[PDB]
RNA sequence: AAACUCAGUUGACACAAAAUAGACUACGAAAGUGGCUUUAACAUAUCUGAACACACAAUAGCUAAGACCCAAACUGGGAUUAGAUACCCCACUAUGCUUAGCCCUAAACCUCAACAGUUAAUCAACAAAACUGCUCGCCAGAACACUACGAGCCACAGCUUAAAACUCAAA
């Protein structure tokens, strides 16, 4: 027919999905620093995915790792380990 | 949905109107309008698009036909015998620049 | 490939022959599993 | 069994004790501790808790949708460019 | 540098001092603000009681105990007793959400004692004993 | 039960697996694996013992053998966990499904059905 | 179209570019359009590899006087 | 299968720590485990005051013992770890390296549920 | 008001319960299941299929033996009332827990049976858009009646099945 007819193919201009910061990286209960990056500095509460900006899979993995570390004596439960307060602030929380 | 047959395709989530079908439809519409005007019919342009309103009115006034771009009161056509008069002549053709 | 890599790894396993040496070597050395993540997805390792 | 004066502790800045107290209260509110403290005064039955949680989720979703709709339609709120037509 | 709301870490090289003392040495002021009472106890860094006061001790009775004025009076009395024992700077830890939760602090400030850190230790069972059934009226 | 020293099904055909170190053999044995590998080994043994073509896994015979292995596992589990009602239901449903499959096989292929019943020890009984 | 993949690669490597789009002109040719034309003609010459075609097109445009500022 | 034992030992001198680690690994091997590695996460203050065997501890030595052991042995090992006086805490887990890092395409943008109600005007 | 002479800081300390995560919507046949670890483990790819059996079935409850934080029918006070009950306050029990059996009921509800298929010319109304094919179960005015009788059941003031007569022109 005519070469100008549009061809059937997938989107080449499509942008890649916004991968979460922990995507492709193993989350371990022994990594107390990474787990502490997602807990409240004052109360030790586990932040929600609307704050951490993580996917469901990584949020569940982080939650399970935090619970395991807390019950196994690797991570404080009622607060954040003070040595990890200087870590980068990946959470979307503003206390002041 | 009913505009699907006239759409050539979608280009980056933007619909494109098939100008091949548009050519035939516009030919038919222009021929019908010309035949109606030739028969001394009454042509009423209608478009509630304010941006073009003035222009459309001018066009009507320049072509010896009638325009209605302002608010369409309830019953200008179904109740024209009461709104205008029992002997009023309804338009023989209505052209929508905006549907 | 998996079984050959396992063969290679078994040489480093802890047995009753080298139990004391491996225990002492572990006692001397330290392993760090902590590392932070940035808002850009870049891993920040800690300093010893 | 934890160390004291680390959790829920705010240092006062130049003696503005009122400001420090308000900051600590805001922290507790943001972390939801106040909600838990007040809701644990009396036992909320599981059916009531589920109904309340479902209502809260529905209200949050509806409020977000309404806010998004208002923000999207706010662009139209400019001055009329076709006055008289 | 700049101010940090986070308390200085025990066993750390913190330059901050209060009357020549470290944060771990500053005496503590516990304020239990129950729904109908406010009990204030000052202790040393080594949990040595120095001053104790409460709305009942101040003479307020029944509902008068559950008032901010009573909590402020108890705070003033406790602060006076602590000042008579040499206390100047205190770390305030408060539990409960009673009406005097803040008011007592004000009284504890009006007595001349300086609050250097406000701490919350409200008992929050993650899930423990089942609380009483909701009141019906 | 197959011997604990038996290699995993995924490693029996690996060349040179008989020349490896004793610790390597132990790591790849059924002893250092969980019960699923033992079930797979039992299923493979039953298939080689009974069915004509062990390659075919979608045949009725392979399905009956796998379901019989699962029933054996469920019975072993319920020997210890007597109050596990979920696995009691699973065992009963698997037994009913195996009865249906045996009925179909007996209606279709009778010599093979007899071989299945003999090898797996199933005593087919008509329903009341 | 077939040129859509080339356009996507060009926008990924270089972005929009200094040359703005004059959409009013029906015969306007953007930098991406010139890159696509060069890619097509070079492929018609006989070269088939995508990476080789891309790099040769970039070098040819740079020789022609095109400011192909790579973003990465 | 592959099990990682996280072991918090009572803070003590090097000879005592070596003896306790050797005893623990010996018990693991007696139960049939094959010890792949022994890592020392080091001595540090516990996140909370863990009390073990009528003794409160604030600091302890964190160690890891990766091994391959039969399933039926694991429970027994836990029991042994419940009776070792020098062990503040001991937890055996399925080794994290065994779990596969399944690829996550990303946070897919799933919108709100559509067509939840009829099309009649309301 | 009653009653406790106990209260507060610190320390030790459960067979109870399982913040935040969870703004997640997953697992299971349903009931249900949201602390941690480990083991075992989540039937069948050809569908349907119980007044006709097998196995389950929240809470409440029964039987026996334990556990005791808290909660709590009941009860005992305190107020209150003319007096008494309920609500409020305090103390406390069965009970909620564990073990071993029973009981087999729920607005056991997504109030929308299982499976397969369709989006083509919409549909009483409302609800969760409208249907087709196929199968099982069930319904035939209201009320009598989650009843009587018969039968079955570890059930003994119970559950399941389930009528009739009289009456009404409605429900
Ligand atoms: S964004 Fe990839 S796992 Fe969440
Ligand atoms: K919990
Ligand atoms: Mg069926
Ligand atoms: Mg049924
Ligand atoms: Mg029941
Ligand atoms: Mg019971
Ligand atoms: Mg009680
Ligand atoms: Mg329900
Ligand atoms: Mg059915
Ligand atoms: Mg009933
Ligand atoms: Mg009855
Ligand atoms: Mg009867």
């Amino acid at each position: 027919s005519n070469e100008d007819l549009p061809i059937s193919m997938e989107n080449p201009y499509k942008e890649p999905l916004k991968k979460c910061i922990l995507c492709g990286k193993h989350v371990d209960y022994k990594n107390v620093q990474l787990l502490s990056q997602f807990v409240s500095p004052f109360t030790g509460c586990i932040y929600g995915r609307h704050i951490t900006g993580l996917c469901g899979k990584k949020q569940k993995e982080i939650t399970k790792a935090i619970k395991r570390a807390q019950i196994m004596g690797f991570m404080p439960v009622t607060y954040k380990d003070p040595a990890y307060l200087k870590d980068p602030k990946v959470c979307n929380i503003r206390y002041r | 949905r009913f505009m699907e047959p006239y759409i050539f395709g979608s280009r980056l989530d933007h619909d494109i109107i098939d100008l091949e079908q548009t050519a035939t439809h516009l030919q038919l519409a222009l021929n019908f309008t010309a035949h109606m005007a030739y028969r001394k019919g009454i042509i009423l342009f209608i478009s509630r698009n304010r941006q073009f309103s003035y222009l459309i009115e001018n066009m009507a006034r320049d072509c010896g036909e009638y325009a209605h771009t302002r608010y369409f009161r309830g019953g200008m056509l179904t109740n024209a015998r009461l709104l205008f008069g029992p002997t009023v002549r309804l338009p023989d053709l209505i052209i929508f620049l905006h549907t | 490939r998996e079984v050959l890599q396992l063969q290679e790894e078994v040489k480093n396993f802890i047995t009753r022959e080298n139990l004391e040496a491996r225990v002492e070597a572990a006692l001397d050395s330290r392993k760090n599993y902590n590392w932070a993540i940035t808002r850009e997805g870049l891993v920040v390792r800690p300093q010893r | 069994k934890h160390l004291k004066f680390i959790a829920r502790t705010v240092m006062v800045q130049e003696g503005n004790v009122e400001s420090a107290y308000r900051t600590l209260n805001r922290i507790l509110t943001m972390d939801g501790l106040i909600e838990d403290i007040k809701h644990r005064r009396y036992y909320e039955k599981p059916c009531r808790r589920r109904q309340r949680e479902s209502y809260e989720r529905c209200r949050r979703i509806y409020n977000m949708e309404m806010a998004r709709k208002i923000n999207f339609l706010m662009r139209k709120n400019r001055a009329d460019p076709w006055q008289g037509c | 540098t700049k101010f940090s709301i986070y308390p200085p870490i025990p066993g750390e090289e913190s330059s901050l001092r209060w009357a020549g003392k470290k944060f771990e040495e500053i005496p503590i002021a516990h304020i239990k603000a129950s729904h109908n009472n406010t009990q204030i106890q000052v202790v040393s860094a080594s949990n040595e009681p120095l001053a104790f006061a409460s709305c009942g001790t101040e003479g307020f009775r029944n509902a008068k105990k559950g008032t901010g004025i009573a909590a402020q009076t108890a705070g003033i009395a406790a602060a006076a007793r602590a000042k008579q024992k040499g206390v100047i700077h205190i770390r305030v830890v408060v539990k409960g959400l009673g009406p005097g939760r803040l008011s007592a602090m004000h009284g504890l400030i009006m007595g001349g004692l300086e609050v250097i850190s406000i701490t919350d230790n409200t008992p929050i069972p993650h899930n423990g004993c089942r609380p009483r059934k909701a009141r019906k009226l | 039960d197959p011997p604990p020293s038996t290699l995993l099904k995924d490693y029996q055909n690996v060349p040179g697996i008989e020349k490896v170190d004793d610790v390597v053999k132990r790591l790849l044995s059924l002893e250092m694996a969980n019960k699923k590998e033992m079930l797979k080994i039992k299923q493979e043994q039953f298939m080689k013992k009974i069915v004509a073509n062990p390659e075919d896994t979608r045949s009725l015979e392979a399905r009956i053998i796998a379901l019989s292995v699962k029933i054996r596992s469920y019975e072993e589990h319920l020997e210890k966990h007597r109050k596990d009602k979920a696995h009691k239901r699973y065992l009963l449903m698997s037994i009913d499904q195996r009865k249906k499959m045996l009925k179909n096989l007996r209606n279709t292929n009778y010599d093979v059905f007899e071989k299945i019943c003999w090898g797996l020890g199933i005593e087919y009984t008509f329903p009341p | 179209y077939h040129e859509d993949r080339i356009r996507a690669k060009f926008y990924s490597v270089y972005g929009s570019g200094q040359r703005a789009f004059d959409l009013f002109n029906p015969n306007f040719k953007s930098t991406c359009q010139r890159f696509v034309e060069k890619y097509t003609e070079l492929q018609k010459l006989g070269e088939t590899d995508e990476e080789k075609l891309f790099v040769e097109t970039g070098k040819a445009l740079l020789a022609e006087g095109v400011i192909l500022r790579r973003v990465g | 299968p592959r099990y990682e034992l996280a072991l918090i030992l009572k803070a003590m001198q090097r000879p005592e720590t070596a003896a306790t680690l050797k005893r623990t690994i010996e018990a693991l091997m007696d139960r049939g485990a094959i010890v792949r590695d022994l890592e020392n996460l080091g001595e540090r203050a516990l996140p909370y005051r863990i009390s073990a065997h009528s003794q409160q501890h604030n600091r302890g030595g964190y160690f890891l013992v990766d091994f391959y052991a039969p399933t039926a042995a694991v429970e027994s090992m836990v029991e042994h770890l419940s009776r070792d006086i020098d062990v503040i805490r001991g937890n055996i887990v399925k080794h994290p390296l065994t779990q596969e890092l399944k690829e996550c395409e990303g946070i897919v943008p799933v919108p709100l549920a559509e067509k939840l109600y009829s099309t009649k005007k309301r």
